[PDB]
DNA sequence: TTCTTATAAATAGTT
DNA sequence: AAACTATTTATAAGA
DNA sequence: TCTTATAAATAGTT
DNA sequence: AAACTATTTATAAGA
DNA sequence: TTCTTATAAATAGTT
DNA sequence: AACTATTTATAAGA
């Protein structure tokens, strides 16, 4: 009876829920469906199969909020750097663009 | 208590937040008994009238709510109309 | 009950059981007539020794668990703990 | 083509699966082309009549998806009502 | 037209925007005629150079997002490195 | 130096103060020659203690910049623990 | 060094790259050095002839450039030609 | 089937 | 955006 | 499982 | 804001 | 703030 | 890279 908007965010939540897990998980005989195919694909710290785009898509969903400097899911603390670094250039344009329309008048 | 009362929204603003402070308190404690009486782990989610969250979980609550997303049998699932139906019944 | 019980994991498995189903009824009502009563939004997951789950919420549950992934700001979080020390002061 | 073709449901199973492999191909190489030419961030979706899924994305589908949830200003929204008028004025 | 162009990024920004107001028409016009003819979902997201949207699709955008992020099969997945190749082998 | 100096904070203020003039400058000087002699851009930001800002760069600082955050691929970063390792080796 | 050099460029392609590693090194040790003594955050971007990112900060690089970006106040902006004048007058 | 062609549709260049 | 064209490109059919 | 004596929660009010 | 207590409700032990 | 210079640190050209 | 002879930087005191 949910919108397929907040259906789709429920479902991404859900997967981020799974991926969190699996990357903290130390127990080998876990009973979580979805742990063992989850850390298969994180074991993909192989640098290169699977797709490592489907992975950090998820955990940029997850890098948006995850806030302890010391994530374990993958690529979550370099996805916090480059949203800095996008937010850094933003500010950069913005004072470009000011100079300019001071200099042009 | 003093008078019977029956399940219906409570439409004095007073009775309603004092009830639901009282009655909280009630339903977590009942579920802390349970939890340990019968070694189960509990997650409850309440949304007061004004949109305030409380929670109570015997174990870390993202565990519990890992496991019953991924919980693949069918089970027991009551709503309030369910609920209703039952001590209708009785 | 004919008999105070200690709160306490009841270790015969039968008697575990019984006293289960008995007492997961209840909280669920208490969960029932605390919405109704109240107005609120409640969810309760719940799973036994043997990992079976038992839900109830008094409104749609994806709804009431998409709201709670959601909330970003200060809420009561109890745990057994917390239920204890509120026990003992009294 | 050989024939001007009317803008209607292909009826015939045949004639439209062969229409639909070509067009998606012409489709997506528009869409490789206007990324390139005027440097831009696209995402194509296509669920085809047997409900299969075809996709294109000039780099990354995910990340335009991203950048398309959090975007929260009035933008250019058309659907084949809105597409048929311009046409049409034309 | 007048002349072939090649498929390389326009510098000028005033030809860019030209080219770009034109193009999407005739991307957004391909998409509609491909949903019609061949009775599929189309969903179509465009940032342009500066970052402002653009959408297209032949029903309510939400559907198309939730059935893509659902869809969990092989699927063909094409992005302007491939299909430059595919391009470039002939 | 008449004496050899460790590197840990300086304490006394004076001498802080007088330390961070001299070296400041020490450093831009080695900016500039590298910028020379191996045909290189540098931008170098210093924030004091009481957070005044001294800034140097070979060319238009806001462009260097801009070029840093446009950068894509890995590349050395070191920090002053990174630094710290790399001296104890050698 | 066996023998001192003019500030200019060097033409030979295998000494202008060692004298780039080098001297490189010999700057953020420098830099590291500045930023422990007298206790300030420093920014340190390089970009090599062929432009590669080579890049040092004492924290955070882009907490230190958003820092940067923030100031609004005058302060000591140093480009090659005034490091030339101060260097003459001595 | 894949692979031509004749044509309809798109678009570059320019107002 | 909306006119023109002149060319090029996409594509319905024919081969 | 359905009862029953007995414990616990609680509505109204202080 | 917690306290009292007359009632109503839940439930333990046992059939 | 400079200056002086004894001494430490960096580094050009060599292996 | 690894090594030095030599140049450059700079710590301490005036
Ligand atoms: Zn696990
Ligand atoms: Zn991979
Ligand atoms: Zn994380």
């Amino acid at each position: 009876h949910m919108s397929p908007g907040d259906s789709r965010r429920l479902s991404i939540q859900r997967c981020i829920q799974s991926l969190v897990h699996a990357c903290q998980c130390r127990n080998a005989n876990c009973s979580l469906p979805s742990c063992q195919k989850m850390k298969r694909v994180v074991q993909h710290t192989k640098g290169c199969c699977p797709i490592c785009k489907q992975l950090i898509a998820l955990c940029c969903y997850h890098a948006k909020h995850c806030q302890e400097n010391k994530c374990p899911v993958p690529f979550c603390l370099n996805i916090k750097q480059k949203l800095r670094q996008q937010q850094l250039q933003h500010r950069l344009q913005q004072a470009q663009m000011l100079r300019r329309r001071m200099a042009s008048m | 208590g003093r008078k019977k009362i029956q399940i219906t929204r409570i439409m004095d603003e007073r009775n309603r937040q004092v009830t639901f402070t009282k009655r909280k308190f009630g339903l977590m404690k009942k579920a802390y008994e349970l939890s340990v009486l019968c070694d189960c782990e509990i997650a409850l989610i309440i949304f007061n009238s004004s949109n305030k969250l409380f929670q109570y979980a015997s174990t870390d609550m993202d565990k519990v709510l890992l496991k019953y997303t991924e919980y693949n049998e069918p089970h027991e699932s009551r709503t309030n109309s369910d609920i209703v139906e039952a001590l209708n019944k009785k």
